[PDB]
């Protein structure tokens, strides 16, 4: 069934699985027109399908060119995430396919079992979980690749760098989805955080920066206390 | 006019024929149901006075043969059986006429009830949904499961709906999905009329057949099999004008004739909101939508 709190340790075990989170597929900026109506603008867009044990992420860019001349986008966009991530299944050795994906918004389910009904064996599941993989585009190699692109491109990185060598995948997801909140809740602040000292650089083959362990305490401390700091500011606590 | 007489009647049991429905005592002197309408199906159907588990009957057509009812002290249920010898049934009907032993199917000239809800149901197609090629009835009681309800012992105790699934392969052509999902013209038309019913019809006799059911006996997977059927219609951009002009008046009557206190078992509050207020053919059904709203407006 859902996915939460009490089966967690099951996104380590050896069954292949996928979360896919849709949340940055249709993006656009709301303007005003020259007669004072409002419109939209679509910005380059991407699915984010990450397997939360080895860190690998299959990051299919979605250009703005997909919506030329449809209707009703939003709807359209959880269709043509779930045709990708169909294509993407397809196109892995059956070895390499998962067991099951993990939809991390409810309306999601059913365009991927729809798409999906060639795998009957493949379970798609919802969860209860809160997880912050919007703020993937906060990420700034992840950010300067979408943007970039002038056509469809699917782009795959290990969003856990080299941490899987030291630290294992409960840890490395709990240390990404600590990152990803607090860019979620105050991009600026973690920016601030993780780039402050210029001695610890980011590798060119890397996404986030060469913290020792010791230094990935502190960082990891310092981003609580974000999360805290602006849960206080929010709520005047 | 036809008739089906009864041996006797040895426990007590409201009888049900069409939807009029009375009640027998114990051994009373009741030899049977005469003046039934020809030309149409008919339904006797049964509950006992002692155990109203299992509503069980009937249904048949006095053209295909000579049918008559007797209750079994074994298998505990009054049994239909076709008498062969002509005669010998002639003879029988004849004399409990004479003694007046026989209730009268209390029809009213006006009333075109009947008619409405059996419109395209058909003897033969009922044989193919419950199967027993022996016998000229069929027999349905309400703990009778449907070859889908199988999929998720005594082939003709199965009723054979044709299946309906919105998530199958038969349902969405690949590389139409969201197209065939959103809308199941595709589905309706092409899978289901012009492949499996061959005409609206066929399609219309089994949803009718489905709703019988479910009223008649409380069978879940008739109702089931109702509310798909009407779903898969709604749901359809494109339908023939006639068979949503047929669709509202055969949703009409049967809307008309359920039992007011049945409403909460029998209607499914997310189909029938779906089909009238947000579904492609939300505007194409008058008739239904005004009887539901002064019916049942708790359900909306
Ligand atoms: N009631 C029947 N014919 O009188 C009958 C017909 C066909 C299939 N089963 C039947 N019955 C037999 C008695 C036990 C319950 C099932």
């Amino acid at each position: 069934g859902a996915m939460n709190s009490s089966n967690y340790a099951e996104l380590f075990n050896n069954d292949i699985k996928l979360f896919v989170d849709d949340t940055n597929v249709y993006r656009v900026t709301v303007h005003k027109t020259f007669e004072g109506n409002v419109a939209t603008k679509a910005i380059n867009g991407c699915i984010f399908t990450l397997n939360p044990k080895t860190g690998h992420l299959f990051l299919k860019i979605i250009h703005t060119s997909v919506w030329a001349g449809q209707k009703r986008l939003s709807q359209l966009a959880k269709w043509k995430t779930a045709e990708e991530v169909s294509a993407l299944v397809r196109s892995l050795p059956k070895e390499e396919q998962p067991k099951q994906i993990i939809v991390t918004r409810k309306a999601m389910l059913d365009p991927l079992e729809v798409h999906m009904l060639d795998f009957p064996n493949i379970a798609i599941r919802p969860t209860e979980l809160r997880l912050p993989f919007s703020a993937a585009m906060s990420i700034d190699k992840l950010s300067d690749v979408v943007m970039k692109a002038t056509e469809p491109q699917m782009v795959l990185f290990n969003i856990y760098d080299d941490w899987l060598d030291r630290i294992s995948s409960y840890t490395a997801f709990s240390r990404l989805t600590l990152l990803l909140r607090a860019l979620k809740t105050n991009e600026e602040s973690a920016k601030m955080i993780l780039l402050s000292d210029p001695t610890i650089t980011i590798k060119s083959y890397h996404l986030w920066p060469s913290f020792t362990d010791e230094q990935w305490i502190t960082i990891e401390s310092q981003m609580r206390d974000l999360i805290l700091t602006e849960y206080g500011r929010k709520y005047n606590v | 006019m036809n008739t089906v007489p009864f041996t006797s009647a040895p426990i007590e049991v409201t009888i049900g024929i069409d939807q009029y429905s009375f009640n027998v005592k114990e051994n009373q002197p009741f030899h049977g149901i005469k003046d039934i309408p020809i030309g149409h199906v008919h339904v006797i159907h049964f509950q006992h006075a002692d155990n109203s588990s299992m509503r069980y009957g009937y249904w048949f057509d006095c053209r295909m043969g000579n049918f008559y009812i007797q209750y079994d002290p074994k298998d505990g249920l009054y049994k239909m059986m076709e008498e062969r010898d002509g005669a010998k049934f002639e003879n029988i009907v004849h004399n409990f006429k004479e003694r007046q032993m026989m209730v009268s199917y209390p029809k009213i000239d006006e009333d075109d009830t009947w008619y409405n809800l059996t419109e395209f149901v058909q003897m033969d197609k009922i044989r193919k949904i419950v199967r027993k090629d022996e016998n000229q009835f069929s027999y349905v009681d309400s703990s009778m499961t449907t070859v889908q309800e199988n999929e998720l012992s005594d082939p003709a105790h199965s009723l054979n709906y044709t299946v309906i699934n919105f998530k199958s392969r038969e349902a969405i052509r690949p590389g139409h999905e969201m197209e065939d999902f959103l809308d199941k013209s595709y589905y309706l038309n092409t899978v289901m009329l012009q492949g499996i019913f061959k005409n609206s019809s066929n399609y219309f006799g089994e949803l009718q057949f489905a709703f019988l059911n479910a009223m008649f006996f409380g069978n879940y997977g008739s109702s089931l099999q109702w509310h798909a059927m009407i779903e898969l219609i709604c749901s359809s951009a494109t339908v023939p004008k006639h068979m949503l002009d047929k669709l509202d008046e055969i949703l009409y009557y049967q809307i008309k004739t359920l039992p007011e206190q049945y409403s909460d078992i029998l209607l499914n509050e997310r189909v029938w909101n779906i089909c009238l207020y947000s579904s492609f053919q939300k505007n194409s059904l008058h008739n239904t939508e005004k009887i539901m709203e002064n019916k049942y407006p708790e359900l909306l």
